[PDB]
């Protein structure tokens, strides 16, 4: 199912996709795995604290 | 919201006691920060008071992980709201769901050995905008316990200090709400008395001429932290009857 | 890992379409055989194919599209043994000699030597470790067209 | 890693001792004054004593110097204040 | 001087297409192999950190002592509203230190609008809401304060005191001076009566408002130039 | 505080904070002071490093120069239980481990 | 600025230490938060291809008609022969093809700098051997070619017919007019006064023979300066 939902919008193929390099430029080897992931940031403790 | 929900982000605030929840159908009035009047009306159609039933959120309050809960309104004005719609919403809902994280953009590769076990790279763009920034909320109670001399008295009068120390803090030794403290400021104007031992005999004859209240007591009171530096957001009011009301309360 | 995994993918060789042996290191009519076909059709470029001067010139062609492999194993046995002299012993990395290295190198060596040895692979070792980008995915688990079957 | 630890290592029978050497040596480096290796080419930024003895120039004997009666390190520090202009405490 | 037929006689034609303060494509063609994304980078590492930009230092609000306050007139919490003033985009000509008036009460969503133009001041984006505002006496004033700098301050570092001088309620908010947000850049090949293995460079700058995209992609150049400089007179 | 990877960092330093080294590194502060025009007497000098000061960061440097420090996990099992690395003043809260380590 | 540190504050101090023409370790520092690879990356990608020089195109040996094949009097192989050439570096003012013709014999190592001194060609690399002739003979005589071209021109795409086209010869060689052979950047910490997270920027450099390593940077810095200055002037 989902392979063929990643074909009616856009933008890349099969999923990974050519970036490029921030710090050369040039052209990224092989394309990569990116996207939106939905992360979470932890509390501090007072543990945390210097 | 993530951009993936299951059908249980809703179902948390709603139930639970983060969300508010109206009593009874009617129409909005006004819509502010720290409450949410509801114009029922009990009566006939209009204007004028009636059914007033005032909703309190909580603002700036401690938690017990030392974070905060807040709930921003949702309702603007003029807006008939129906028994079960949502009124403001909670420390992290965004609407009726459930958001505790956020979605940025996120590309797996090793970079340069930063990522080596269980690390994390962040653009700097991250700092610049606060999307992480947190509230946190440290409690420091000050208590004043029966002195060998005497009971001990809450005042702004704090030798030993500068005068930065006492300017934020009123005449009751109680700094204001919203000061820009930092390390070293004073929070709670406490004192305490010393001791016969401590006296000199120097401080021992003006004690006895200028008043007793002259060299008696010294410098004990609660300041910050060293590191941490913040504003205060709520201050602690109390005072005793059997030590009379003075120029605190 | 993340250090391991960018030396390891460099000193590898590609292989696609293939029909005629070519091995023209070695031989004298392979040379010469599998240099024009490389500009051809038949012959691929990211294939088994050695054929030029030194190290460091090696890597210019490889720059302009013309080779692939046989540049790594290359760039990789000159950087290295840059910082630090003894050639001899350094030039076995791998994936489970990536441990006797630092046996090996001490007891010919020494102690000192072993101190900036560890730095060299270091920056090396996660530099090409995104040049390269082993990003994993789910279409990375190729699912074995036998498995059907078994089932 | 340090330089020329592994020399170091070499110039002294027993690991623990090269320690002990280089650890007096700093000693007197700071009281008495400073060392043995300067104008052409010694260390460079703020440094440290490990340079010297990687040179040939110091000695570290069980008991070099001493005093031909009763046990009296003594003598040495006699000599170095002599010598060396600069004072600490 | 001509030369040699190669690059002299093969200039590269900029056609430029600025619209406002931010979004402005610039064209840059023919070029040679492996020369496109070259300078699409150097561009992009300049213009994040070396490029100067003055931002929103320290706010001020009427009966508002501290950041975790609350308004009688706005759903918003301050503490989400200033974070609508750190990202506002301010573009000064030459002034060290500006203070822009803002005020407005009743029901309407207060927008970067209605802030006071002034003489040096320019707003670049005034469709950014802050906060909804309604009746019951909804009066907001903000003293947004503006300074220059270069790269990300914290507010615990620079820590300034304006109306702290014995007044005291303002409260210091993140300076983020760094202009550009978004620059991409492309390498479609071009073809040409000479040869086809060209590559054109197409890039897409996009600033915050602070710095124009002329003036980002010309000190930009300038200080890059500088870099490649050093490598010169020897020692 | 917190650990994480310091990839630039070799195995000869290590990415401590810089407000951590203002207080657990007073006392070679203190012998530094006099040498300079920051601080005057030693005991006028107990009253301004003991605290958030600015003035204190190129001075401290200065003393960080050759005096490695000793790092440590709680779960000690193994000699390699407390190593010793050369200080390097590195903004954050958390601390710089070498990956290899 | 002077008063503020900045990277203009503190320049680049270039320490060269240049030797013979092969070879030459270049190191910089220090360098600011993200101008560590800015620097040697700019140069590395216009040393491989942007970079103009005169390789050789092919050469033609008496009696022997491979390249494979083997040469009477010579210690090595007609292969490594040919294969050194591809190091021998040659410039030429402007000619677009130029025949280098050579004549010994007898018991003498040839070297490169037995060419005869054509008016338009510099050898700049004299002592380059070529080959090493003994007794029995040791007659050989070629004469190598070389074109002014830019980047690498494969022995297959190419191929020029001085004698090829219907007489035979001739034997194509790879043509690697970039004069740099190789270039590395390594980023490692530095040691400052004031703050410790600075990077380096040491690049080696290899070169064929055409150009020396110093000179090399220069030209690779003053291209990329030209590409600067076509941002300034629309048309």
């Amino acid at each position: 199912e989902i392979k063929e939902l990643l074909k009616l919008g856009d933008l890349p193929t099969s999923g990974q996709i050519r970036l490029y390099d921030g710090r050369t430029g040039e052209q990224f080897e092989r394309p990569v795995t990116v996207g939106y992931m939905y992360m979470l940031k932890l509390n501090h403790l007072v543990d945390d604290k210097m | 919201k993530p951009l993936v929900g299951t059908g249980m982000e809703r179902a948390v605030a709603v139930d639970s006691g983060v969300t508010a929840v109206a009593k009874r159908g009617g129409v909005v009035q006004y819509v502010d920060a720290s409450r949410i009047v509801i114009k029922v009306n009990e009566d006939e159609m209009y204007p004028g008071e009636a059914g007033i039933d005032i909703y309190n959120l909580t603002k700036y309050t401690r938690s017990n992980q030392n974070t905060c809960i807040n709930q921003m309104p949702c309702v603007s004005l003029g807006e008939p709201v129906e028994r079960g719609d949502v009124l403001a919403d909670g420390p992290s809902t965004d609407l009726g769901e459930l958001a505790l994280g956020q979605n940025m953009r996120v590309a797996f590769m090793p970079w340069n050995g930063y990522n080596f076990e269980d690390s994390i790279l962040v653009s700097e763009r991250v700092v610049q905008e606060d999307r992480f920034t947190t509230i946190h909320i440290q409690e420091l109670a000050c208590v004043s316990r029966d002195t060998k001399l005497g009971p001990e008295e809450i005042t702004a009068d704090i030798p030993n200090v500068g005068e930065a120390a006492l300017s934020k803090l009123d005449e009751s030794g109680i700094v204001y709400i919203g000061a820009e403290v930092t390390g070293g400021d004073i929070l709670v104007g406490k004192v305490t008395p010393k001791g016969e031992t401590q006296l000199t005999p120097e401080e021992k004859l003006l004690r006895a001429i200028f008043g007793e209240k002259a060299s008696d007591v010294k410098d004990s009171s609660l300041r910050v932290p060293n590191g941490v530096s913040g504003t205060v957001i709520d201050v602690q009011v109390f005072t005793r009857d059997g030590v009379e009301k003075d120029k605190r309360a | 890992q993340d250090v391991v995994l960018g030396l390891y993918y460099m000193t590898r060789d590609c292989v696609n379409a293939k029909g005629e042996g070519m091995v023209l290191t070695g031989p004298k009519e392979a040379e010469r055989l599998y240099r024009s076909g490389l500009a051809s059709l038949h012959a691929r470029v990211k294939v088994r194919i050695t054929e030029y001067e030194k190290d460091a010139n090696g890597e210019l062609v490889a720059k302009t599209s013309l080779k692939d492999t046989t540049v790594g194993r290359a760039i990789l046995w000159m950087i290295v043994p840059k910082g630090l002299p003894y050639s001899i012993v350094n030039q076995a990395l791998g994936k489970k000699a990536i441990s006797k290295m630092l046996n090996t190198c001490y007891r010919i060596l020494g102690l000192k030597p072993t101190v900036i040895f560890a730095d060299q692979i270091m920056y090396t070792g996660f530099a090409y470790a995104a040049r390269s980008g082993a990003s994993v995915g789910i279409d990375d688990m190729v699912i074995p067209e036998k498995k059907h079957e078994i089932i | 890693a340090r330089v020329t630890v592994q020399d170091a290592v070499e110039k002294i029978g027993n690991r623990f001792d090269l320690v002990l050497v280089a650890a007096r040596r700093a000693r007197q480096m700071q009281v008495g004054g400073k060392d043995p290796l300067v104008p052409e080419e010694n260390d460079k930024t703020t440094v440290i004593a490990l340079r010297e003895i990687e040179e040939g120039l110091i000695n570290n004997q069980i008991l070099d110097v001493r005093e031909r009666q009763e046990q009296q390190e003594q003598e040495a520090a006699e000599l170095q204040a002599v010598t060396a202009i600069a004072e600490g405490r | 001087m001509q030369g040699s037929v190669t690059e002299f006689l093969k200039p590269r034609l900029v056609d430029i297409e600025q619209v406002s303060s931010t979004h402005a494509k610039v064209t840059l063609e023919p070029l040679e192999r492996g020369f496109g994304h070259t300078l699409g980078n150097a561009l992009r590492r300049i213009l994040l950190s070396s490029m100067p930009g003055c931002a929103v230092t320290e706010v001020e609000i009427d009966g508002v002592l501290h950041e975790y306050s609350t308004k009688e007139g706005v759903q918003e919490d301050i503490l989400e509203i200033l974070l609508n003033l750190k990202g506002l985009a301010v573009r000064v000509q030459g002034k060290d230190e500006v203070i822009l008036t803002l005020n407005k009460s009743g029901i309407g969503p207060v927008t970067a609008a209605d802030i006071t133009h002034d003489g040096d001041v320019e707003i670049v984006k005034p469709q950014h809401v802050i906060c909804h505002l309604t009746d019951e006496n909804a009066s907001i004033s903000m003293r947004i304060k503006v300074q220059r700098g270069r790269g990300y301050v914290p507010a615990s570092t620079r820590i300034h005191s304006e109306e702290d001088e014995r007044p005291i309620g303002r409260l210091l908010v993140d300076a983020c001076y760094s202009p550009v947000e978004r620059i991409a850049y492309n390498v479609e090949a071009a073809r040409v009566e000479q040869r086809t293995d060209l590559d054109k460079l197409v890039i897409e700058m996009e600033t915050n408002g602070t710095i124009d995209p002329e003036e980002a992609i010309r000190r930009a150049a300038t200080i890059l130039a500088e870099q490649l400089e050093a490598f010169v007179d020897l020692r | 505080s917190v650990i994480t990877v310091g990839p630039y960092l070799r195995l000869h330093q290590c990415g401590l904070p810089k407000k951590m080294a203002l207080e657990l590194f007073k006392p070679f502060i203190y012998g530094k002071l006099e040498l300079r025009g920051l601080a005057t007497t030693i005991k006028a000098a107990k009253k301004m490093v003991e605290r958030e000061e600015a003035v204190v960061w190129d001075i401290l440097d200065e003393v960080i120069r050759e005096h490695p420090v000793l790092l440590n996990r709680a779960p000690t099992l193994h000699r390699l239980g407390i190593q010793a690395f050369e200080p390097v003043l590195i903004e954050g809260k958390a601390i710089q481990l070498h990956p290899l380590v």
